[PDB]
């Protein structure tokens, strides 16, 4: 999901 | 705990990490107030389809949270978090940060807010068939705006509203405590040296921005409802998921 790549 | 030393300098490490991540600057959105769509431009907003203008509002939004999240990323200790709590405290604080900083580009004048490259009244938005919620989104900027917020005074809010201990589902809600009043300390002490601690009694009371944001969720539930393929093929990934629970 998007927000778990954005935060990595 | 924290010395004095220490909340000087959180004051001006949330103040710098805003600055980095604020979408426009603050100069830019003023010396554009005199750029106002016109009568002919407002009503070729107002033709627009429903769902055209829901996803172009739902663009906008998305851009804006994205810089949202790098604020988090560099707010001092929100890295420190475990991934869990930090997925928690943005996805129920990301878009009432976005709410605050819709201030800065909201003239309290002629009651317009800077979108698409000029200044429109609320008027603009009559095809989304939300009217409730965007005259509620555009009193609470016209409230902010009676504040007179600085851009340190924004910065030093908006971390507060993101870093909230009490939000559902954090796992490890002690050292949310703990960031949250090393927060409260320099916003608090910012005030307190800048003469400006009467603007406390003024801020919006606790549940004004989760009230927004569920009348949010809310429109897009009836919207997503109507148009369910349009959601789905044309709303960008990170708003379904953080507003449709995809
Ligand atoms: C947060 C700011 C940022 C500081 C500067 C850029 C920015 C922009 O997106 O260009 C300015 C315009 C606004 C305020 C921003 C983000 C989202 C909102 C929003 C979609 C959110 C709520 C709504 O439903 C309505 C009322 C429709 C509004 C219209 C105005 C914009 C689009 C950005």
């Amino acid at each position: 999901k998007i927000l778990h790549r954005l935060l990595q | 705990p924290a010395s004095l030393t220490e909340i000087e300098h959180l004051v001006q490490s949330v103040c710098k990490s805003y600055r980095e991540t604020c979408q426009l600057r603050l100069e830019d959105l003023l010396r554009q107030r005199s750029n106002i769509f016109s009568r002919e431009e407002v009503t070729g907003y107002q033709r627009k389809s429903m769902w055209e203008m829901w996803e172009r509002c739902a663009h906008h939004l998305t851009e804006a949270i994205q810089y949202v999240v790098e604020f988090a990323k560099r707010l001092s200790g929100f890295m420190e978090l475990c991934q869990n709590d930090q997925i928690v405290l943005l996805k129920a604080g990301a878009m009432e940060v976005v709410l605050v900083r819709m201030c800065r580009a909201y003239n309290a004048d002629n009651r317009t807010v800077f979108f698409e490259g000029k200044y429109g009244g609320m008027e603009l938005f009559r095809a989304l068939g939300c009217s409730e919620l965007i005259s509620s989104i555009f009193d609470f900027s016209h409230s902010l705006s009676a504040l007179h917020f600085s851009e340190d005074e924004i910065a030093l809010y908006t971390a507060l509203v993101l870093i909230n201990a009490h939000r559902p589902g954090l796992q490890e809600k002690r050292k949310v405590e703990q960031l949250q009043y090393n927060l409260e300390l320099a916003f608090h002490h910012h005030l307190c040296k800048t003469h400006r601690q009467s603007i406390l009694a003024k801020l919006p009371p606790k549940g004004k921005l989760r009230s927004l944001c569920s009348q949010h969720v809310e429109r897009l539930q009836i919207f997503q409802h109507l148009h369910p393929i349009v959601v789905q093929a044309a709303f960008p990934p990170l708003y379904k998921e953080l507003f449709s629970t995809e």
